[PDB]
């Protein structure tokens, strides 16, 4: 392979044929690797990088295919996890210090004792004599610490060597010497191989002054070309990223004891204020309000003592143990001659680059300069981590591995393309998220972790990808949808993260709404946990998502259902299956906690006003019959075959009968709620008097004392007695008069005792008489 | 946790030290030049290869200018550098006023105008963090009416032909929000509701306030001086195939925050005594109206025949009726 | 919306009309449009009527004004130089992609499809002559290649441009193995593929497979690879169903690509003397000697230690060793000019024959092998121990 | 199925039995030559059970015929190693294997 020098088509087809082996296994391709690994082995693999003679792109073909393989997943799954810190709370972790010793001198970055969950490494060793098929898992095995110590001993070569600028670098040129040699390096550096020697020796390789531990130049002073001083940029990044998180492990360790003190502290105040209560009602009040805030505001105000502030009560002892930890931090940040320090180091390299040449690589100039400025800025690093730090105790410590794990192979599959077995991997995962407890027991670390940002990710990606034309893989919409509504009901922090996408969801709510046995698993479903039982985002509801709502609601009772007049269902002009889902997401936004929001009622009723075709055929007026004709119709349809099933199991039958009953109880119920209240209509608001004109106009009462008057089917026990129990998914469902009763009370309102007989006699009284003849043991 | 969140908060974010100018003035000094001893044409520092970067990637054609990160950050610091802030004398304040002027220099010199244009003709009027600072810069460079500035901007567009730059200007023209009536109401009735979501106070009332002043202040220094050049230019375009009339979009922005006002004065013309936020939103209020009539004011302030005849001729006057009936309830 | 224009005897009030003024390139482009759809459609009736009657006479059939607008649309559609300043690269570029979109919506690339359609149904150049004469004949090749190269500057770049093809992929992967037609179709198949991950989505098994078998049929050319490649990953995306299917066609083969292997150094070691027949020579036809091994590790490496004793033969009165290589690899038997004995196996070219023997073992520490030569009646003879 | 031939003599009378491990140390060529796994390239001995279906059955049968320390060559049929399947990416279809397998050890 040495004579390939002056073969150039070998020497080109062979770099491409690397370049496809990379390829073919990018992206934690395990299979694909275990099965490269027989083509490529580990023997060759070592003697293509330790080589000297070896042709520059063979030689960095080799680098890339051996990081590919071995290295790559791992890699990417730790630099992924890299910006999260989650640091469990043992012994280890509160014996963490920002500092060595009492003089305050930084340590070596990555050196140290560090305790933030970081992914699991795992190999499987490659051997296809066996037929587990279970190795497929995990990428193939390698010697790690021969790969560490063969970079170590070439590294120090080739710095040794280069510094004298000689003509005959390894693979002909000193981009292909340094890049393959320093990817390798940087990889395992990442991965975290290194232990403190390793460590401390290529720290010294790197820059010897700076990193001494108490002529000779290290790579940063060697007047490196573009791509090598890239590369360069990344290790320091990795090592201010290693500073930052060691920073944030010291910050919780030190927090452990503070909030430790503060906590038995406010219990003493607590304790002393119910014993002196009796001077004041009053007095004992609003010195008790500190402890009725909520305790997020009781931290902060607790904290509120930076600058004077006296109305902190935080005693002077507290107070000057946050101030010292505060100042220690301010100082390791470098807040407030050798350089001796990596900030330094780094500003100064940087500058000298930027200053001796124009560099011709935006790449380059960006991350040059965004390392100067995370040099300048050490307070924006925290800024940025503290979000992303989140603490837990020794008993969750297994639980948040394995949905960290979980959460990594959702993140890894976002980047491949959409299939079925990546279907079934991240339905697994997301399915394993819920089985996990952490998942419902910190919602403030789901949120920080954003996993609900890659799950509509996921969303995005299955649907835009030609939603109009048709949806593949609708069990994934559906599974990403149920993940979207238990998150939303888990917290209510969590629900006003997901209210900010109100916009996207509503627009794709027409994904699977006319399909049954997915209901609760739509987007419309996931808008409709997101608006639950939160005044706030009731409020927050704007005008143009309730008249997007609005037109789609119009859209369905215009048009028929085009999937059941393909099904074989008879065609109807409206579209009763679908337009209930909106009516019910309209019902969630103008009904929360018991009680109407007023906006949201009135600006639903106008919209539905302005376009009276959401009523259905019924209530739309020229033509159109009252709603007690339209139900007893819809009654007739559902006895009758051939005209309520398809005729050419939930999933075959629709029962158009009680898709337009339910349909017609859903508006009459979203109508009702809509309605204004009592004590309003009695000031005299002129919008309230006519919402209800407007109500009485569209609804006679007729209509309603005669749907209430519509007789039910109850179980009858005949043929040796056995229950005959009529299904209820074709019925009359006693939700529909429900609903009428809602509608007649808020709206109409019952006062008149003649009124109030006459609908005893000939409403709920049957209905009274029924429900007591159904008193046998069996029929009840 | 909660201890963590809330010292990240109060101590952590509130930190504050001053590094721009020395950090500006390091990436401006070029250095080691003998040296190097190539000088083959005169290399460029590392501040002007930091603006080169941000100029191409604005003129990089893109559907949506992407937010970037790295912009942020050095755009905010160049125009901390920029600004570097009782009786005084002339001499000093003679003093300060040329610290400025070489303070300015020492970024239109390397194109930071011609960013800025380019950053804010990117936007295609699309308010973000990206114009925020673009702005912030703009009128860093151009505090105290820099000429020199000026004549390169106006010099870069008249050579671009730039209808874009006026397209974007407009567009986020009318991107800039007033105040709310409705979702102020609804803040109330949440208050007195009474609990209050994890967020911070309901800002939706003047979404973008220190942006819209941002804005205004700019036109203000392009205009500043009784510069007859951009003064007409804001009016027409002579070069170009599409003209905007900034004059008149001001006039439509300035008529919006009239009609917000007297929506607010009305609603709390029964009601005695001002509520501490209706408070708040009137000060925000009366800063932006104050910052368009600066602007207005600037457009016409040296004799400009055109603006004035514009601004007869368009809907001012229903404005200033408006303002002189709040003015006087108010009162 | 479809309003249609008509003519009345008094209109309408809202009858108005603005003007808005076309820039030069675009009126350019729309000229060069009108022109190039000319000329193409001229080319294409008279490819059509040598089709259907080969008259060979009365039809225009202009090659040489094909020719030349093709290379013009081929100047016309150049991606700037890279030397450039990056303003004027921007401007160019932009105006590279106002252009390939005004070609697409006037439906060019169809036009492109429909003249490479026509001009493949001849197989050769002579067989082109044939119906229109040696001047069609020399420059069909030249046309064809033309147009693959403006088909590829047409849709390359173009996101847009490459959704659009990706319907119409299937027909050109159809004529890969047309030996005029390769690199032009491997070109706009790379360029597709790089850009539209619809061409991803579109591509199948049977493509990927016809493509190994253009990398098996017409040698190594690692444009095919690179197209591959694209095929496996594209804007850091992977195909999972892509790379297994690359994998499971390609690699189990071991017929294509380069195969790598670890090779222990192997060195040879003869006596001082050299044992020669011939008529009337005073040279001894039989010979005989011993190697006793002291020490040999199986294994001193990953691969097995290579230990063969025997007699090599020189080529024609040369003291070289006839045949082999001189650096290493190559032992005893491992060509036509040696004939050696490692323990089990008799090696000669390297070809292996088992040998029995008592105790069949591989040579081992102590052991003894006698070799006996005879020229006489040429044979070679071992005895492991006695 | 399998088919055995010695290189290196074992001990002769020590055979895997029920329920041991024997561990091995391989490598594997393909007919025409090709190698296509090794455990001396990994440097790991490898292990496997008896009679748990762990391994491919002509690599099962011809352990269980060797004897502990030996050296055998083993020629395992496509219907005994991999049949018409193959492994996807390594072994193709109806290919016959060959191993040097060496004994080092039963436990």
């Amino acid at each position: 392979i040495l004579e390939l020098t002056e073969q150039e088509e070998l020497l080109k087809f062979h770099y491409h044929t690397l370049r496809l082996y990379s390829a073919v296994c990018a992206l934690g391709n395990h299979r694909v690797a275990h099965a490269l690994c027989s083509h490529v082995d580990e023997p060759q693999l070592l003697y293509a990088i330790e080589n000297k003679y070896m042709p520059g792109l063979l030689r960095a073909g080799y680098y890339d295919l051996l990081i590919d393989i071995h290295l790559s997943s791992y890699a990417t799954a730790r630099l992924m996890m890299n910006n999260e810190y989650i640091v469990p709370m043992t012994e280890e972790t509160k014996s963490i210090t920002l500092f060595p010793d009492e003089n305050k001198k930084h340590g070596l970055p990555g050196i140290g004792l560090s305790t933030s969950l970081r992914p699991r490494m795992q190999f499987s060793s490659p051997s296809f004599v066996s037929i587990s098929n279970e190795c497929y898992q995990y990428s193939p095995e390698f010697p790690l610490d021969i790969l560490k110590s063969k970079t170590i001993q070439m590294l120090t070569e080739a710095v040794k060597e280069g510094s004298l600028h000689a003509r005959d670098p390894v693979g002909g040129t000193t981009e292909f010497l340094f890049v393959p040699l320093i990817k390798l390096f940087y990889t395992l550096l990442i991965m975290g191989i290194f232990h403190n020697e390793d460590l401390k020796h290529i720290l010294q390789l790197i820059e010897p002054s700076v990193f001494k531990e108490a002529p000779k130049e290290g790579l940063l002073q060697m007047k490196l070309p573009e791509p090598v001083k890239l590369q360069m940029c990344l290790l320091l990044q990795y090592l201010c990223d290693c500073q930052v998180r060691h920073r944030i492990e010291a910050i919780v360790a030190f927090s452990d004891d503070f909030v430790a003190k503060l906590q038995d502290n406010q219990r003493f105040r607590y304790n002393e204020v119910m014993q002196a209560l009796n001077m004041s009602a009053a007095l004992t009040a609003r010195k008790t309000k500190e402890f009725r805030s909520p305790p997020q505001e009781q931290i902060n105000m607790l904290l509120n003592f930076k600058d004077d502030k006296s109305e902190c009560p935080c005693p002077e002892e507290i107070r000057d143990q946050l101030l010292d930890f505060h100042e220690d931090l301010m100082t390791h940040c470098g807040i407030e001659k050798k350089s001796s320090t990596l900030q330094q180091l780094i500003s100064e390299t940087m500058v000298r680059w930027a200053q001796e040449s124009v560099i011709e690589d935006p790449e380059l100039v960006r991350a040059m300069f965004v390392l100067l400025h995370r040099q300048y800025d050490g307070i924006g690093g925290l800024v940025r981590a503290l979000p992303k730090t989140y603490t837990i105790n020794g008993v969750s410590v297994e639980d948040t591995i394995n949905l960290l794990a979980s959460l990594g192979q959702i993140r890894s599959l976002l980047s491949v393309r959409m299939g079925k077995e990546e279907e079934k991997l991240m339905i697994r995962g997301l399915g394993d998220i819920m089985n996990n407890k952490v998942f419902y027991q910190h919602p403030n670390l789901m949120r920080a972790l954003g996993m609900h940002e890659t799950v509509m990710e996921v969303m995005v990606n299955v649907l835009g990808g030609g939603e109009s034309k048709e949806i593949t893989f609708p069990k994934m919409v559906a599974n990403c949808c149920r993940f979207l509504c238990y998150f939303c009901r888990i917290s209510r922090q969590n629900q006003k993260a997901m209210f900010d996408h109100l916009s996207y969801l509503l627009e794709n709510s027409s994904v699977g709404l006319a399909s049954p046995a997915m209901r609760g698993s739509t987007p419309l479903d996931v808008a409709a946990a997101s608006v639950m039982d939160n005044n706030e985002l009731a409020l927050a509801l704007r005008e143009p998502d309730l008249e997007k709502v609005v037109r789609y609601l119009a859209g369905c009772g215009l048009q028929s259902c085009q999937m059941l007049v393909s099904k074989g269902y008879p065609d109807i002009g409206w579209n009763p299956v679908e337009g209930e889902r909106y009516l019910d997401f309209l019902r969630f936004a103008v009904f929360c906690n018991g009680e109407s929001v007023e906006e949201n009622a009135n600006v639903v009723v106008r919209l539905l006003i302005r376009r009276p075709e959401c009523f259905g055929p019924a209530l739309r007026g020229e033509g159109g019959n009252g709603l007690l004709a339209a139900m007893e119709e819809a009654i007739k349809i559902a006895e009758d075959p051939s005209r309520d099933g398809p005729s050419p199991e939930e999933d075959d039958t629709i029962h158009m009968g009680n898709a337009i009953m339910t349909f017609y109880s859903a508006l009459i119920d979203l109508l009702g709620r809509c309605a204004p209240e009592m004590h309003l209509i009695h000031a005299g608001k002129g919008e309230a008097i006519r919402i209800r004109s407007i109500l009485r106009s569209l609804i006679p009462l007729g209509d309603l004392v005669g749907v209430i008057s519509i007789a039910f089917q109850m179980p009858t026990i005949a043929k040796d007695g056995n229950v005959v129990e009529p299904d209820m998914s074709a019925g009359f469902c006693p939700d529909h008069k429900a609903a009428m009763v809602l509608f007649l009370d808020s709206v109409y309102g019952i006062e008149v005792q003649d009124f109030l007989l006459h609908l005893l006699e000939v409403g709920f009284l049957p209905d009274l008489r029924a429900a007591a003849s159904l008193d046998t043991a069996a029929l009840s | 946790n909660l201890f963590l969140q809330g010292y990240e908060k109060s101590w952590i974010e509130t930190e504050e030290h001053y590094f721009e100018d020395k950090l500006i003035e390091d990436l401006a000094k070029p250095g080691a030049e003998p040296p190097e001893e190539d000088e083959g044409t005169k290399r460029v520092d590392p501040l002007h290869q930091l603006i080169l970067l941000f100029s191409r990637t604005a003129l990089t054609e893109k559907c949506k200018l992407e937010e970037d990160f790295l912009y942020m950050a050095y755009a905010d610091i160049m125009a901390k550098s920029c600004h570097d802030e009782e009786v005084k004398s002339f001499e000093e304040k003679e003093m300060e006023k040329q610290k400025l002027l070489y303070q300015q220099a020492r970024l239109h010199d390397r194109g930071a105008a011609e960013m800025v244009l380019q950053t804010i003709s990117a936007s295609k009027g699309e308010t973000g963090p990206m114009v925020a600072a673009t702005l912030k810069l703009g009128i860093a460079i151009l505090n105290g009416g820099n000429s020199t500035v000026q004549q390169k901007m106006l010099d870069y567009l008249k050579e671009k032909k730039d209808v874009g730059f006026f397209q974007s200007l407009a567009g986020l023209m009318q991107s800039c929000s007033v105040l709310d009536l409705n979702a102020f109401e609804r803040q109330n009735k949440a208050e007195g509701l009474g609990m209050v979501t994890e967020e911070g106070s309901g800002e939706k009332v003047l979404q973008d306030d220190e942006f819209t002043c941002d804005l205004f202040r700019f036109l203000q220094l392009l205009c500043e001086g009784h510069n007859s050049d951009f003064q007409n230019y804001l009016r027409t375009q002579t070069g170009n195939n599409t003209t905007v009339n900034i004059i008149i979009s001001t006039v439509d922005y300035l008529l919006r925050v009239q009609e917000s006002i007297s929506d607010f004065y009305w609603y709390y013309s029964g009601k005695d005594v001002i509520d501490e936020q209706g408070q708040r939103n009137f000060s925000k209020a009366i800063q932006v109206a104050k910052q368009v009539f600066n602007t207005l004011t600037e457009y016409i302030q040296g004799p400009c025949t055109g603006n004035q005849q514009s601004l007869a001729h368009s809907r001012l006057w229903d404005a200033v009726v408006g303002f002189l009936h709040v003015f006087a309830h108010m009162q | 919306i479809q309003r249609k224009a008509i003519m009345h005897h008094e209109g309408h009030m809202d009858d108005g009309i603005s003007l808005s003024r076309s820039q030069h390139e675009e009126s350019r482009t729309a000229r060069v449009i009108r022109s190039t759809v000319f000329l193409f459609n001229r080319f294409i009736r008279g490819l059509d009527a040598l089709s259907k009657k080969a008259k060979a006479s009365t039809v225009d059939l202009p090659i040489e004004s094909v020719s030349l607008s093709l290379q013009d649309l081929i100047g016309y559609f150049h991606p700037p130089d890279e030397h450039l300043e990056h303003e004027d690269k921007q401007n160019r570029l932009r105006a590279l992609k106002n252009r390939q979109n005004l070609f697409q919506e006037e439906g060019m690339i169809n036009l492109v499809l429909e003249c490479i359609d026509r001009l493949h149904v001849y197989s050769s150049a002579a067989h082109f002559a044939d119906v229109a004469g040696r001047e069609a004949g020399e420059s069909w090749k030249s046309i064809l290649n033309s147009l693959y190269e403006l088909l590829a500057a047409l849709i390359r770049g173009n996101r847009k441009n490459c959704a659009q093809f990706s319907g119409s992929l299937d027909w050109l992967i159809s004529r890969l193995e047309r030996l005029e037609a390769s690199s032009g179709i491997l070109e706009v198949l790379h360029c597709v593929l790089v850009e539209s991950p619809e061409a991803l989505n579109i591509i199948k098994e049977g493509h990927i497979k016809s493509i190994i078998s253009l990398l098996d049929k017409h040698g190594r050319n690692h444009k095919v690879l690179d197209v591959l490649c694209s095929l496996c990953v594209c804007h850091g995306v992977a195909v999972r169903s892509n790379q297994h299917l690359i994998c499971d066609n390609l690699l189990p083969g071991r017929d294509l690509l380069l195969q790598t292997r670890l090779v222990n150094h192997v060195s040879s070691m003869r006596p001082n003397i050299f044992l020669g027949v011939s008529e009337g020579s005073a040279q001894y036809k039989k010979w005989y000697y011993e190697l006793m091994v002291d020490h040999t590790e199986p294994f001193v490496t990953a691969e097995a230690t290579h230990l063969r004793v025997g007699w090599a033969s020189t080529e024609g009165y040369s003291p070289y060793p006839g045949g082999g290589e001189e650096w290493g690899g190559n032992g005893v038997g491992d060509d036509l000019f040696s004939y050696g004995f490692d323990g089990l196996h008799l090696w000669s070219g390297c070809i292996a024959r088992t040998v029995s023997s008592p105790n069949q073992h591989l040579l081992r520490t102590d052991d003894v092998i006698s070799c006996c030569l005879d020229l006489s009646a040429p044979s070679i003879s071992f005895r492991i121990n006695g | 199925g399998v088919e055995i031939e010695t290189i290196s003599p074992g001990d002769g009378r020590t055979f895997p039995k029920k329920g041991q491990t024997c561990v091995v140390h391989y490598t594997g060529m393909l007919q025409n030559g090709k190698k296509f796994d090794s455990s001396r390239d990994r440097n790991k001995p490898f292990k496997f059970r008896i009679g748990k279906q762990e391994v491919i059955k002509g690599f099962e049968e011809g352990a269980a015929q060797m004897s502990l320390g030996q050296r055998a060559k083993l020629t395992c049929t496509p219907d005994v190693a991999y049949g018409a399947t193959g492994h996807p990416g390594v072994i193709p279809p109806n290919a016959t294997l060959i191993f040097d397998v060496e004994l080092l050890n039963l436990e």
